[PDB]
DNA sequence: GATTTTCACATGCAG
DNA sequence: CCTGCATGTGAAAAT
Protein backbone atom coordinates (compact mmCIF):
# COMPACT_ATOMS: atom_id res chain seq x y z
CA UNK A 1 0.00 0.00 0.00
CA UNK A 2 0.75 4.15 -0.93
CA UNK A 3 3.24 5.29 1.78
CA UNK A 4 1.51 8.02 4.34
CA UNK A 5 3.28 11.57 4.31
CA UNK A 6 4.19 10.54 8.14
CA UNK A 7 5.86 7.26 6.84
CA UNK A 8 7.56 8.94 4.20
CA UNK A 9 8.89 11.81 6.57
CA UNK A 10 10.97 9.22 9.25
CA UNK A 11 12.30 7.16 6.29
CA UNK A 12 13.66 9.72 5.00
CA UNK A 13 14.93 10.92 8.30
CA UNK A 14 16.30 7.82 9.37
CA UNK A 15 17.98 7.31 6.29
CA UNK A 16 19.81 10.15 6.28
CA UNK A 17 20.19 8.81 10.47
CA UNK A 18 22.12 6.08 9.17
CA UNK A 19 24.25 7.36 6.70
CA UNK A 20 25.68 10.19 8.85
CA UNK A 21 25.87 7.13 11.50
CA UNK A 22 27.83 5.33 9.26
CA UNK A 23 30.06 8.07 7.51
CA UNK A 24 31.49 8.99 11.53
CA UNK A 25 32.21 5.24 12.24
CA UNK A 26 34.36 5.58 9.45
CA UNK A 27 35.63 8.65 10.68
CA UNK A 28 36.69 7.19 14.17
CA UNK A 29 38.40 4.69 12.25
CA UNK A 30 40.54 7.97 10.31
CA UNK A 31 41.61 9.08 13.61
CA UNK A 32 42.71 5.73 15.29
CA UNK A 33 44.62 5.10 12.21
CA UNK A 34 46.28 8.42 10.90
CA UNK A 35 49.25 9.33 13.56
CA UNK A 36 48.43 12.93 13.29
CA UNK A 37 44.54 12.74 13.37
CA UNK A 38 43.20 13.51 17.11
CA UNK A 39 39.87 12.36 18.74
CA UNK A 40 39.30 16.31 19.23
CA UNK A 41 38.85 16.37 15.42
CA UNK A 42 37.22 13.39 14.76
CA UNK A 43 33.80 15.47 13.35
CA UNK A 44 35.68 18.28 11.23
CA UNK A 45 35.40 17.04 7.79
CA UNK A 46 37.78 19.33 6.26
CA UNK A 47 40.71 18.32 9.29
CA UNK A 48 40.29 14.61 8.79
CA UNK A 49 40.34 14.82 4.84
CA UNK A 50 43.65 16.81 4.59
CA UNK A 51 45.30 14.72 7.36
CA UNK A 52 44.29 11.70 5.75
CA UNK A 53 45.80 12.69 2.04
CA UNK A 54 48.86 14.10 4.41
CA UNK A 55 49.41 10.38 5.88
CA UNK A 56 48.83 8.70 2.58
CA UNK A 57 51.93 11.02 1.15
CA UNK A 58 54.12 9.91 3.55
CA UNK A 59 52.92 6.34 3.55
CA UNK A 60 53.76 6.31 -0.29
CA UNK A 61 57.00 8.44 0.20
CA UNK A 62 57.88 5.84 2.91
CA UNK A 63 56.97 2.97 0.73
CA UNK A 64 59.48 4.41 -1.97
CA UNK A 65 62.28 4.88 0.85
CA UNK A 66 62.16 1.58 1.68
CA UNK A 67 62.13 -0.26 -2.12
CA UNK A 68 65.38 1.86 -2.78
CA UNK A 69 67.35 1.04 0.52
CA UNK A 70 66.24 -2.76 -0.46
CA UNK A 71 67.72 -1.79 -4.48
CA UNK A 72 70.71 -0.67 -2.31
CA UNK A 73 71.22 -3.69 0.21
CA UNK A 74 71.59 -5.91 -3.15
CA UNK A 75 73.97 -2.89 -4.35
CA UNK B 1 21.71 48.71 8.82
CA UNK B 2 20.41 45.71 11.33
CA UNK B 3 23.48 43.89 12.29
CA UNK B 4 21.59 41.16 13.17
CA UNK B 5 20.44 40.13 9.78
CA UNK B 6 24.18 40.78 8.42
CA UNK B 7 25.56 38.54 11.03
CA UNK B 8 22.51 35.72 9.49
CA UNK B 9 23.60 36.29 6.38
CA UNK B 10 27.57 36.28 7.20
CA UNK B 11 26.87 32.75 8.77
CA UNK B 12 24.29 31.51 6.33
CA UNK B 13 26.91 32.11 3.18
CA UNK B 14 30.40 30.82 5.51
CA UNK B 15 28.32 27.53 6.31
CA UNK B 16 28.48 27.35 2.03
CA UNK B 17 32.17 27.84 2.15
CA UNK B 18 32.99 25.75 4.96
CA UNK B 19 31.17 23.34 2.74
CA UNK B 20 32.90 24.52 -0.14
CA UNK B 21 36.36 24.09 1.38
CA UNK B 22 35.23 20.53 2.46
CA UNK B 23 34.38 19.29 -0.69
CA UNK B 24 37.51 20.69 -2.20
CA UNK B 25 39.68 18.67 0.42
CA UNK B 26 38.10 16.20 -0.05
CA UNK B 27 37.77 15.90 -4.14
CA UNK B 28 41.69 16.06 -3.44
CA UNK B 29 42.01 12.99 -1.19
CA UNK B 30 40.17 11.18 -3.44
CA UNK B 31 41.71 11.43 -6.24
CA UNK B 32 44.74 10.43 -4.38
CA UNK B 33 43.01 6.93 -3.67
CA UNK B 34 41.80 3.63 -5.95
CA UNK B 35 38.50 4.13 -6.17
CA UNK B 36 36.05 1.61 -8.16
CA UNK B 37 35.27 2.30 -11.93
CA UNK B 38 32.30 4.43 -12.11
CA UNK B 39 29.81 1.20 -13.42
CA UNK B 40 26.75 2.28 -15.53
CA UNK B 41 27.47 6.05 -14.71
CA UNK B 42 26.43 6.17 -11.29
CA UNK B 43 28.06 8.06 -8.35
CA UNK B 44 29.90 6.66 -5.51
CA UNK B 45 28.55 7.60 -2.35
CA UNK B 46 30.70 9.50 -0.09
CA UNK B 47 30.87 7.15 2.46
CA UNK B 48 31.80 4.52 0.17
CA UNK B 49 34.38 6.40 -1.13
CA UNK B 50 35.41 6.70 2.59
CA UNK B 51 35.93 3.45 2.60
CA UNK B 52 38.22 2.99 -0.13
CA UNK B 53 40.43 6.12 1.97
CA UNK B 54 40.85 3.34 5.09
CA UNK B 55 41.14 0.76 2.78
CA UNK B 56 44.37 2.62 0.75
CA UNK B 57 45.83 3.80 4.26
CA UNK B 58 45.81 -0.43 5.82
CA UNK B 59 46.57 -1.84 2.29
CA UNK B 60 49.84 0.85 2.00
CA UNK B 61 50.88 0.07 5.67
CA UNK B 62 51.44 -3.61 5.21
CA UNK B 63 53.23 -3.25 1.96
CA UNK B 64 55.09 -1.17 4.25
CA UNK B 65 55.77 -3.50 7.48
CA UNK B 66 56.38 -6.02 4.45
CA UNK B 67 58.77 -4.15 2.86
CA UNK B 68 60.54 -3.06 6.32
CA UNK B 69 60.90 -7.18 7.18
CA UNK B 70 62.66 -8.00 3.17
CA UNK B 71 65.04 -4.90 4.95
CA UNK B 72 66.14 -6.69 7.82
CA UNK B 73 66.91 -10.06 5.84
C1' DG C 1 5.45 4.75 -11.61
C1' DA C 2 7.02 4.86 -5.92
C1' DT C 3 10.60 4.41 -2.71
C1' DT C 4 15.23 4.81 -1.00
C1' DT C 5 19.41 7.05 -0.76
C1' DT C 6 22.34 10.95 -1.03
C1' DC C 7 23.72 15.76 -1.24
C1' DA C 8 23.25 20.48 0.06
C1' DC C 9 21.14 23.55 2.63
C1' DA C 10 19.63 27.05 6.44
C1' DT C 11 19.43 26.99 11.05
C1' DG C 12 20.09 26.10 16.34
C1' DC C 13 23.37 26.06 19.81
C1' DA C 14 27.55 24.69 22.73
C1' DG C 15 31.55 26.40 23.99
C1' DC D 1 29.23 37.71 19.71
C1' DC D 2 31.41 33.80 16.53
C1' DT D 3 32.13 29.32 14.70
C1' DG D 4 32.01 24.59 14.01
C1' DC D 5 29.30 20.82 14.22
C1' DA D 6 24.41 18.76 14.49
C1' DT D 7 19.88 18.37 12.67
C1' DG D 8 15.66 17.51 9.45
C1' DT D 9 14.17 18.54 5.00
C1' DG D 10 13.89 19.94 -0.29
C1' DA D 11 15.46 18.36 -4.48
C1' DA D 12 17.80 15.20 -7.23
C1' DA D 13 20.01 10.70 -8.27
C1' DA D 14 19.68 5.85 -7.79
C1' DT D 15 17.05 1.73 -7.17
Amino acid sequence: MKLTDGQIRINHVSSEKKRRELERAIFDELVAVVPDLQPQESRSELIIYLKSLSYLSWLYERNEKLRKQIIAKHE
Amino acid sequence: DDPVKVRKWKHVQMEKIRRINTKEAFERLIKSVRTPPKENGKRIPKHILLTCVMNDIKSIRSANEALQHILDD
